[PDB]
């Protein structure tokens, strides 16, 4: 019922290992499997790409 | 001992706030190129 979305602020600065870590941390955090979904499929291609 | 150091700081932070601030109200409008900071006196160059 909840599904989960990237958040894009230009005025944020963060280190570039943020993202790369997130992309890992995000695999193991959610579920996209066959029955149910927790995120959009366009986070799922950022994911992907981290 | 660090009375420099503390007002320069102090306009570091008031000036990332002013930066943020104008690209949250106007996107694109003005943007910034250099900043720097000596005691109280602050320098941007930007492109208009």
């Amino acid at each position: 019922q909840i599904i989960l979305d990237l958040k894009i602020d230009p005025g944020e600065r963060m280190d570039p290992a943020v993202r790369m870590v997130a992309g890992v941390v995000g695999h193991l955090l959610f579920t996209a499997g066959g029955r149910f979904t927790n995120l959009t499929q366009n986070m799922a291609r950022q994911l992907d790409i981290a | 001992n660090s009375t420099l150091i503390a007002n320069s700081m102090h306009n570091m932070a008031i000036g990332t706030l002013m930066q943020r601030e104008v690209g949250r109200e106007q996107p694109g409008v003005l943007t910034f190129l250099s900043e720097q900071y000596v005691g109280d006196d602050t320098l941007f160059y930007t492109k208009l």
